[PDB]
């Protein structure tokens, strides 16, 4: 339920506490431009198919 | 002589003689099929059946280039065994072959125990080695952005 | 004649007009770019070549009586175009004879008088400067000369009329083609002649005489320079030696001519099909299946054509020689129904541990394997029948004992199962290692430096490819 | 564009993804999958 | 009529393919078929069920008399009274068309439908005809009828009238359940559950609750499943009636896995008695088992499968063989282990997941501009 | 993935915009 930052083990019966990087904002917005770049190339090939 | 890539491209010129008849040709392609999956022992148990002439001057070389490869597998980090494992894996209980691989290979019999050392290297690393050539690659990036107009 | 003879006037009417204006616009526009703007690659050369593959082969096979294609031979029997009066008088002959053939019946050749109606086209003051006009309008009647399909005594007329053209082709090469360079047309002219010249030397004795010619033909190509010349002649030279069931592949291994360097998206796709089959027969499976994948995904732009189903045919075999298999019959066709049933049921038996079914369907569908030319699967895929499971186990498990993999591979012996695992790691099937101290077979380590060290060794190609798109864009930009 | 190499070429509507993974392993899923409990 | 009509299509299927299920279905269908003068569509069923019985000629003169009673009604109507559209000629001639769905086969009904659709201007009466095509196309599962008239409903009709389309919001995704869209579209527009009157347009309500709760736990697991089906109120009324379905829900959410499979085996066996059934049981159970495994292997990175020997069910080797099939399936992202007997997992990270997506979207667009750069420039 | 792609796609616009303006001015010259 994401109330906590941790993990458990059964081989040792052990609770472990860690942290995480919030710096995904570069790579998140990186591939969202590819979705914009996918739509323009689909538009250009449609324009190039319309006339040689 | 380990021309296994040359082996199968040689078999193109034989249309249907491999299946119908021709045990002279059927025997080495059944032999190569025995080398395929895992079956070492069916090779050496079909050793006592050649329908052709003796073929001995080839199959002495053919099995010798098998034995050193399994020896090449056991000359790795697989440290110590006894002569009975050299009887099971390699072959042959009590023949001067144990003298053969004592002088060719190592395998000194200690207190009823063989010895094969570690063939593992040290793996020298720095992993910042490409610092010159990565600095080269970025140069021809901007060299191909500018300068060619 | 009241039923079909009254439906004889509509056939001629159109195709005497718009099919005639095809080569009238093609022959005019090719001449216009041969004279000025001598870099004449961007014209209707390409679309007419796409038409001469597609359109005019099925626009007409017979010469289309009441003088639509029947008139083409007495129309072009009188072509000088030599000097400016000899152009303007033949321009009157372009007016008069097309009016006669549009009205009445001209000299109808009865399918065997086509070669004397290819003499006075070569004769009657024909020119050397109009070498596209001679080259195109001689090769374009050869397709009604071959696709009549009667194949009796016209086969030697095929043989004569191509060597008529090829004597003009070689003389143009030894004729110094000033600023036209018909090789852009003469490549597929050398293909379309030698597709059926290969058929002729299948209906008669062997075509190594073609290869002795094509070696000299590949010699004079690209020693001048390459303009699609090395690309077309190499797939032509490679195909016979692959068609011959003799040894023939180490000849191709030493064939160090592996740079066509551009192929207009059509030669390169089939070139990767041939060399993918070559690297598959010398047992290098990894590089073969990825360039077979590259050939399938490069030019599929057809409508259920068949060679796309042939590159899809060989690709599933080498992937069964390395274990994985995707959905294959998800693009089923009225003809793929014949060719899905052996191969889909083949990998059905491969994924399971059944060999009696594997030998049964070999016996059941071996004659279909004879038509596909793939006998060799039975001798080389029985290797991977035992190796598919050990690839599947070593991907699933992480640190397995060899005593348990014997029952899981149902081998019933732990002592040789060491050797099967030894052979797979020898072949690089799985990267795992063995602990020969108490019977452990453990897999590899965790996800490695992949997040840190690798990705620039993928990024360098994508920089270099995309700026070359930017370079090839800018260089070819401004024609005016 | 003929390339001279083409002379041959929920019913099962999304079947092969299901079939390549699981084929015929007693798909009623009760006689062994739900009936382990007689062993314990 | 056509209002309880879809129970018949259940008893067509339930009698046919399980022959062992053939005791009580034939007892209340044949008596229901001699009721309502059902005469045309059962000759196929009469080939697969019991052989023959003479009440055919008795109901043929009954089906001809009611045909001729309405035949002389609307021919005198079209020859005397000349007001048209949605007039008396309209509802008499649709009473022929309602007769041929209730009694006849589809062929006389569809040609009466396509005739009467070309006559009218009130789009509510037009949409009611499209309601009738969609239902008879749902009887015989004709995939070519349904692709036409749903486009008639969306585009050609519903720019105007309103809140009659929510009947089709139950239908567009009822057709997505009979397709393989058991994943997201069916769960999305079954989510509006407030239409309770068990009509022809709302074919049943309590089974509709069971349908919208089975499909719901595949669209979303933790992406707030609990607001729409657990914190949802009017959905919670009727699953408070059905005891097994609420037990099937709360076993998954409150993470009691041993009682979850006892519920799941009952669901799969109860799944067998369905008429849109082809894409269910085989695909449903195999997806829900790997559904429960993903959240159980979550929160752990070192699980021993001996802990799964009793907190999960039984059968040490059974978990072992089912994880081995799932890890080899390209799913269930962990690594099973022998000796040590510790299921070890692995997951991507920020860097590893964002690089795996950009390596694929980059190559797709790179291959896309390979072709585009060569379409131009010859 | 940002600077090599977009720079290539923008210059690809300059191709089609020129190849249209090439021949549509050529076919209207006569």
């Amino acid at each position: 339920d994401k109330k906590f930052h941790g993990i458990l083990d059964q081989g040792e019966g052990v609770l472990i506490i860690f942290d995480e990087p919030p710096v995904d904002k570069t790579y998140e917005a990186a591939l969202e431009t590819i979705q914009n770049m996918s739509k323009v190339v689909d538009s250009l090939y449609n324009k190039a198919k319309k006339l040689t | 002589q380990n021309r296994v890539a040359e082996f199968h491209t040689e078999l193109e010129r034989l249309p249907a003689k491999d299946i119908q008849t021709n045990v002279y040709i059927k025997h080495p392609v059944s032999l190569e099929q025995y080398l395929m999956e895992g079956s070492y022992n069916k090779v050496f148990l079909a050793k006592g059946n050649i329908p052709a002439e003796s073929y001995t001057f080839f199959i002495d070389i053919l099995l010798d280039t098998i034995r050193d490869e399994i020896a090449g597998c056991i000359e790795k980090a697989y440290e110590k065994i006894l002569f009975t494992e050299a009887t099971r894996i390699l072959f042959f209980n009590t023949p001067k072959k144990m003298t053969d691989y004592a002088k060719k290979r190592g395998w000194v019999l200690g207190p009823n125990n063989y010895y094969s050392f570690a063939s593992q290297q040290q793996k020298p690393e720095d992993t910042t080695i490409p610092s010159t050539e990565l600095a080269k690659q970025v140069i021809e990036y901007a060299r191909q952005l500018e300068m060619i107009v | 004649p009241p039923g079909g003879g009254e439906q004889e006037p509509p056939p001629p009417p159109a195709p005497q007009d718009v099919e005639m204006k095809e080569e009238a616009a093609t022959g005019g526009g090719s001449t216009g770019e041969a004279d000025g703007k001598t870099a004449a690659a961007a014209a209707e050369h390409s679309q007419r070549e796409l038409d001469t593959v597609t359109l005019e082969d099925i626009k007409e096979h017979v010469k289309q009586l009441e003088k639509a294609v029947s008139g083409k031979e007495p129309r072009f029997v009188l072509r000088a175009l030599r000097m400016l009066p000899s152009t303007s008088r033949r321009l009157n002959h372009y007016v008069l004879y097309k009016a006669v053939q549009g009205f009445f019946t001209s000299n109808n050749a009865t399918r065997d008088f086509l070669l004397p109606f290819l003499e006075e086209p070569m004769d009657t003051e024909a020119d050397l400067q109009f070498r596209p006009r001679t080259g195109k309008a001689a090769s374009t009647p050869l397709l009604p000369e071959v696709e009549a399909y009667l194949q009796l005594l016209v086969v030697i007329f095929m043989m004569n009329s191509k060597r008529y053209k090829e004597a003009q082709k070689i003389s143009d090469d030894l004729m110094q083609k000033i600023s036209t360079q018909n090789r852009r047309a003469l490549d597929l002219v050398a293909a379309k002649c030698y597709y059926y010249h290969a058929r002729v030397y299948e209906f008669l004795d062997k075509l190594d005489v073609v290869r002795s010619f094509l070696h000299a033909r590949l010699r004079t190509a690209t020693l001048r320079h390459d303009a699609d010349g090395q690309a077309t002649l190499l797939n032509l030279l490679l195909r016979n030696y692959l068609h011959y069931s003799l040894y023939d592949q180490a000849e191709k291994l030493v064939s160090k001519s592996v740079f066509p360097e551009q192929a207009n998206n059509n030669e390169w796709a089939r070139y990767l099909y041939y060399t993918g089959r070559i690297k598959a027969i010398q047992l290098e499976y990894s590089e073969a299946r990825r360039t077979m994948t590259n050939a399938l995904r490069k030019a599929p732009q057809h409508t259920a054509v068949g060679f796309k189903q042939t590159v899809h045919k060989l690709l599933i075999v080498v992937e069964l020689l390395l274990g994985e298999i995707p959905d294959r019959l998800q693009f089923r066709q009225p003809s793929l129904k014949r060719s899905l049933m052996p191969y889909f049921l083949l990998t059905q038996a491969v994924r399971t541990g059944n060999l009696a079914k594997f030998n049964q369907v070999l016996d059941q569908f071996g004659e279909k394997f004879q038509a596909d030319g793939t006998y060799t699967l039975i001798i080389r895929l029985r290797h991977n029948v035992i190796k598919t499971g050990v690839r599947m186990i070593s991907l699933s498990y992480s640190r397995i004992s060899l005593a348990d993999i014997a029952q899981k591979l149902q081998l019933d012996s732990p002592e040789d199962a060491e050797f099967i695992v030894a052979k797979a790691i020898r072949d690089g099937v799985i990267e795992a290692s063995i602990n020969h101290e108490k019977g452990y077979v453990q897999s590899k380590e965790m996800i490695d430096i992949y997040s840190t060290r690798e990705p620039q060794l993928a990024f360098h190609q994508r920089i270099s490819f995309c700026l070359d798109i930017h370079n090839m864009s800018v260089k070819a930009m401004r024609f005016p | 564009m003929s390339e001279k190499k083409q002379p041959v070429d929920e019913d099962n509507w999304d079947d092969d993804n299901v079939e390549d993974d699981f084929s015929n392993q007693l798909r009623a899923e009760l006689e062994k999958h739900g009936y382990k409990m007689e062993t314990s | 009529p056509k209002n309880p009509d879809l129970r018949i299509a259940q008893l067509r299927f339930l009698l046919s393919l399980p022959e062992h299920r053939g005791d009580a279905a034939v007892r209340d269908e044949l008596m229901a078929a001699v009721r309502d003068n059902n005469m045309a569509p059962y000759y196929e069923a009469l080939c697969k069920s019991l052989d023959w019985q003479i009440d055919v000629d008795l109901l043929n003169k009954m089906k001809k008399a009611n045909e001729d009673e309405l035949k002389r009604l609307d021919e005198e109507l079209e020859d005397a009274e000349k007001n048209l559209g949605e007039s008396e000629i309209r509802d008499a001639m649709m009473a022929k068309a309602e007769y041929l769905c209730r009694i006849g086969d589809k062929e006389g009904a569809l040609t009466a439908f396509r005739k009467t659709y070309d006559k009218t201007v009130a789009l509510g009466h037009r949409l009611d005809i499209v309601f009738y095509l969609l239902r008879i196309g749902l009887f015989y599962m004709d995939n070519d009828l349904i692709t036409r008239n749903t486009e008639k409903a969306k585009s050609l009709i519903e720019e105007g009238g309103d809140w009659d389309r929510r009947n089709r919001l139950k239908v567009y995704q009822g057709l997505y359940c009979v397709a393989i869209r058991d994943f997201k579209q069916a769960a999305e527009l079954f989510l509006d559950t407030v239409s309770t009157f068990t009509s022809y347009e709302l074919m049943d309500y309590k089974t509709f609750v069971t349908y919208t709760v089975y499909v719901s736990m595949i669209a979303l697991e933790r992406p707030d499943l609990r607001e729409k089906v657990i914190k949802g109120a009017e959905i919670l009324e009727v699953l408070h009636s059905l005891p097994a379905v609420r037990q099937y829900l709360f076993s998954l959410y409150e993470c009691r896995y041993s009682v979850f499979f006892q519920s799941l085996a009952v669901v799969e066996q109860e799944m067998k008695k369905d008429w849109l059934f082809a894409p269910h049981y085989r695909y449903y159970v195999r997806e829900m088992r790997i559904h429960a495994y993903s959240q159980l292997l979550e929160s752990y990175r070192s699980l021993t499968l001996g802990y799964m020997a009793e907190a999960f069910g039984v059968g040490v080797e059974f978990i072992d063989q089912e994880l081995s099939r799932f890890i080899a399936a390209g799913r269930l992202h962990c690594k099973i282990d022998k000796v040590n007997e510790i299921v070890e997992t692995n997951r991507p990270d920020s860097k590893n997941w964002q690089y795996q997506e950009t390596i694929k979207k980059g190559d797709l667009l790179l291959n896309r501009v390979q072709k585009l750069s060569r379409v131009i420039n010859m | 993935y940002l600077a090599s792609l977009i720079r290539s796609v923008v210059a690809l616009h300059n191709l089609i915009n020129n190849k249209i303006a090439n021949r549509d001015a050529e076919k209207k010259e006569g």
